[PDB]
């Protein structure tokens, strides 16, 4: 408990994303809206803009 | 016999596939894809990639 702030024990956790190509079971708080079919419109099927 | 006419034409059809296809390279980038670097890296480190 006496210790220079260089040398105090730390708790790191590292979080690993994985973005390969598979159906996505990790997602964001997000809705989701309606779907339409005939128009120019922006998609957000889970990996594409 | 037409050789030398199926010559360029492949020579052509070459040239314009390979020219799609490095598309797919990424140039040591993260990904080829440009709408996943904006969507997931912030914009200063979007435009360095």
């Amino acid at each position: 408990p006496t210790y220079g702030v260089g040398h105090q024990p730390y708790r790191v956790v590292v979080l690993s994303f994985e973005l390969l190509h598979a159906p996505a079971t990790v997602c964001g708080p997000k809705k989701s809206t309606n779907l339409v079919k005939n128009k120019c419109v922006n998609f957000n099927f889970n990996g594409l803009k | 016999a037409l050789g030398k006419l199926q010559d360029v034409v492949n020579h052509n059809a070459q040239a314009l596939n390979t020219l799609v296809k490095q598309l797919s390279s990424k140039f040591g980038a993260i990904s080829s894809v440009l709408n996943d670097i904006f969507s997931r890296l912030d914009p200063p480190e979007a435009e360095v990639q």
